[PDB]
RNA sequence: ACGGAGGGGUACCACCAGACGUGGAGUCUGCGGCUCAAUCUGACCCAACGCGCGCACCUCACCAGGCCCGGACGCGCGGAGGACCGACAGCCGGGCGCGCUUUCGCGAUCGCGCGGGCGGUGGUGCAUGGCCGCUCCCAGCCCGUGGCGCGAGCCGUCUGCUCCAUUGCGACAACGAGCGAGACCCCGGCCGCGGGCGCCGCGGGACGGCCCGCGCGAGCGGGAGGACGGCGGGGCGAUAGCAGGUCUGUGAUGCCCUCAGACGCCCUGGGCCGCACGCGCGCUACACUGGCGGGGCCAGCCGGCGCCCGCGAGGACGCGCGGAGCCCCCGCCGUGGCCGGGACCGCGGGCUGGAACGCCCCCGCGCACCAGGAAUGUCUUGUAGGCGCCCGCCCCCACCGCG
């Protein structure tokens, strides 16, 4: 009764527009390092495009009088081929950083970048994971650390999940990959959050008086 | 006036498309009526190598995607060119869930 | 190429609706994928199949399997009553053992007075107990390290 | 099967001694009701609610039968004299 | 850590009882050797050998030959009284203003030297990241306080009873916590509510719960009633580690080598497929529990059809509509390497494509093969086995792979 050759439209108009998301965390990644880029998320309004950002400090990315913002939405649309004036943007701050992953990993590839020793970052993120209310953080940083012979070398602090389904709710994870003269520095953390947001850890019981 | 037109929503988690559907079924009482069609799952299947180099065991990944999709058709006349438009921005703008008209 | 589940089954829009209304009992069987769905109503014993009657169902051996629950119960009820199957989903031998769990429970549901409907229970379920309940065991997956759910890629060691 | 993990054991017991006029020495039916009961538990899940609910059921006939070690059902007034 | 030491447990990648096979032949494909201008390379017990997702061109690295600079950006010099770049005729040339006998053009978008770039399926996986594999179809791993030892270390973390399980009971110079296990997520089976172009959204239900035997206890054996009865099939996957594989997946990369007769990029051909030989996963058969001819009939992941030509494969037009093998019934053949089997070869008709060496159909010819030595693999319910059907890579093509 139905003829399967028409909402292929709609599905394959749905594909598109999924990885036409993917290439702009990739940018942005590339691109705002410097104003705690997290992430992105799309809305295909017909009229025009809105795109949703996580930054800990837009006024960077804002830019004096919406400069850089402004200079980005040209941008995409050429590449997009939209319209521009219909390619609007708009940002949202995050306000736990010591929840997110990203920010912590790229702090830590900062303070890398400055030469600073492994053993004191990793646990000055870790100290500002706790105090942000976590149940745990670890971190790694494998590669040529030493004169050769690589090794990883593994901080933590708290508790962790490793498996089943939960770790992909409650445990955020990220890495990096860090160039230098001696070679590349391998770099991952993950986070464990138990109580985040409003979902409840399995096999975790509560009684009463 | 009567434009016979039909709502199409489509979504890849399941959380939403039923929250959405909620908030117009509420949203379209008056307007006419706007029952729903649940449609088959189109499931996209991708079977790929674990391993970027072909060694050991042969071990496969098993990824998928599944779209679920909804198609409120019942305003139909019940609905003009600005009443659709009502409901559609007094229902909740959930960052994902494309939405298209037609008569 | 039909598919059990289908609206167009369950609901048997096939009889014309003035004719869909004098069918007051329903009735499901089912064995793999097949599916069989009987409206009974009030007549003088006659049976169908798909537009055939039971007598010329198709693999031939298995006609008294199909004729069974008669000759089990009796012929008094079936002459009462007369019935109208239709089936569909895999194999031959499925469709056969699906009729005939919805002949019986569809007589077992025409009669009204319970005490004879469990004496009938009694009766039918002990010569055979998948007559009423469904057989569960379902066709199970394969898996990537050979071509079976079970069996696998044969291993040379040298 | 046969797992009775620390967890249930744990919950079981203290559910139990705070509930004994709640419950039953043999229903699974309302030893289940009164667990679902949020003023006495919260159980995120179903299958965790049926296991703990049986475990209830064991642990208080086994009372009945006689006195269980850790479990302070008030027996002190009895055995106060 | 090991023991051709003892004591307790466990598993069809172990055995008992059995089933179906391989190693026997022909053939598809991959692997070493020979040959060649080249027959590009990685991987070698489990833990290399239809695996690094279908090689006529590209893909493509290798062989024989030729265009182009697409030399960023700085300093010195030169230049419109002309920097650099294109072309008819006629040859040489596979071919091209590639080169050549000549004279028309174009216009600073720069030329040369010195520094410095870009790029590279070029080397090192024994310099690295990341991802996988294996240890591991395992059940184990650790913290704070305390105690014993000069100390490396030990107790906690068990020489008892149970559990698939460090799963639990019950004790103890230990007390108290955590990860892993389970819990969790997807699928299926029974019932209810709602909605409904198309069967799809939310919930209930099973818990060693009842009875009987035992056992202090955790828990073991039997019988019920029930859609289902005692881990139903999958996903995730601990600490520590291997000089395991991958620099040939990448704007992932350290150090080397190449960089205007180029290892850059683009074109034309050839090759990766060549064949006295050894072996790895598969396919087809050795027949009567069968082969041929005619007819009847049912699936699921899911799914497109009419009319007219042609033996067929295929083709011209035009619209949106739609499912098989085994099996069952009737006949022929009649133990004959025969009508079993279908390799090889000789005429012919078509499809893809810029291009057949590639793939389909028709007539004739009609290879090995009689159930396979020493040796060896897999398997417990909708399972083995038998039968076929879809997707992936793909201009064409599936004996492969996921289902």
């Amino acid at each position: 009764i139905v003829r399967r050759d028409e909402e292929n439209v709609y599905y394959s108009k749905y594909l598109n527009d999924c990885i036409m998301e993917a290439e702009l965390h990739e940018f942005f990644s590339r691109e705002l390092v410097d104003a705690g880029y997290a992430s992105c998320s799309l809305c295909r309004t017909i009229d025009s495009i809105c795109v949703i950002i996580q930054c800990a400090e837009p006024e960077v990315v804002m830019g004096d009088n919406h400069y850089r913002l402004h200079k980005i939405e040209y941008l995409l649309a050429g590449r997009f081929m939209c319209d521009p004036k219909n390619f609007n943007i708009w940002v949202d701050k995050i306000i736990k950083r010591g929840l997110s992953a990203e920010i912590m990993v790229d702090n830590l590839r900062a303070k890398l970048e400055e030469a600073m020793p492994i053993r004191r970052a990793a646990y000055s993120i870790i100290r500002t994971a706790m105090r942000a209310g976590a149940a745990g953080c670890e971190v790694i940083v494998a590669g040529k650390l030493r004169a050769q012979r690589a090794r990883a070398n593994k901080f933590k602090e708290g508790c962790l999940i490793s498996t089943g389904h939960p770790k992909r709710i409650f445990l955020a994870e990220a890495t990096r990959h860090i160039k230098m003269r001696q070679g590349v520095i391998g770099v991952k953390v993950r986070i464990y959050n138990p109580n985040i947001r409003g979902a409840v850890m399995p096999d975790k019981i509560e009684i009463g008086a | 006036m009567h434009q016979k037109y039909t709502i199409i929503v489509v979504g890849k988690d399941l959380k939403l498309v039923e929250r959405y559907v909620k908030s117009i079924v509420k949203e379209g009482r008056a307007f006419g009526i706007s029952g729903p069609c649940r449609a088959p799952v189109r499931r996209l299947t991708i079977t790929t190598r674990k391993s970027p180099c072909g060694e050991g065991t042969n071990t496969w990944h098993r990824f998928e995607l599944r779209m679920y999709k909804r198609t409120f058709w019942v305003t139909c006349g019940g609905n003009d060119i600005s009443t659709i438009l009502s409901k559609t921005v007094v229902i909740p703008g959930i960052q994902v869930t494309v939405e298209v008209e037609e008569p | 190429m039909a598919k059990g589940n289908r609206r167009d089954l369950l609901e048997r829009n096939d009889i014309e609706v003035r004719e869909r209304d004098k069918y007051t009992v329903h009735t499901l069987g089912k064995k793999k994928n097949s599916v069989a769905v009987a409206f009974v109503k009030a007549g003088k014993g006659d049976i169908l199949v798909n537009n055939v009657p039971l007598a010329l169902v198709r693999p031939e051996i298995l006609r008294t399997k199909v004729s069974e629950p008669i000759m089990i119960l009796g012929e008094s009820l079936f002459k009462g009553l007369d019935m109208n199957i239709k089936v569909a989903g895999g194999g031959h031998v499925s469709q056969i053992y699906a009729v005939r769990q919805a002949i019986s429970r569809g007589v077992l549901a025409s009669v009204k007075d319970e005490a004879a409907r469990s004496e009938l229970r009694a009766k039918l379920v002990s010569y055979d107990r998948q007559l009423v309940v469904s057989d569960p065991r379902r066709c199970e997956a394969k898996k990537f390290g050979g071509r079976g759910a079970r069996a696998r890629r044969q291993k040379s060691y040298r | 099967g046969k797992v009775r993990t620390k967890t249930i054991k744990r919950a079981a017991r203290k559910i139990v001694e705070n509930n004994y006029e709640s419950l039953k020495p043999k229903d699974f039916q309302n030893n289940k009701a009164i667990c679902s009961k949020r003023n006495v538990a919260i159980i995120p899940s179903k299958r965790l609610r049926n296991k703990v609910a049986g475990y209830v059921t064991t642990l208080m006939n086994r009372v009945v039968k006689g006195p269980v070690h850790g479990i302070s059902l008030r027996l002190q007034e009895e055995e106060r004299e």
